[PDB]
């Protein structure tokens, strides 16, 4: 393209909810912007009492 | 004489002073450092002015 759009930032009103296999998250969450941005850890049990 | 080549190119405008322009660029990439040249298509041909 010879010329795009300067498209202005946009404030989120949405909430990110990742779902992910913990390994997957072994990768992601070397960021600290990853535990600043996600705090809420939905950690589902592998095994029901 | 064309009339683009010949133009002076608005950047910004300060109806300001108090506060400062403050700049917050996080995505420091280059062309959102020092600005694009976009460029525009006659059949074909690459201009820039």
């Amino acid at each position: 393209a010879p010329a795009g759009l300067e498209v202005e930032p946009f404030p989120i009103q949405m909430q990110v909810i990742l779902v992910g296999t913990p390994e997957a998250f072994e990768g992601l969450e070397e960021d600290p912007a990853f535990s600043e941005l996600f705090r809420i850890r939905a950690e589902f049990s592998p095994t029901l009492p | 004489l064309d009339p683009a080549q010949w133009r002076p190119n608005l950047l910004t405008s300060s109806s300001s002073g108090t506060p400062p322009p403050i700049v917050y660029e996080p995505y420091a990439t280059a062309p959102r450092l020092f600005g694009r040249l976009d460029y525009l298509v006659d059949r074909g041909v690459w201009s820039t002015n």
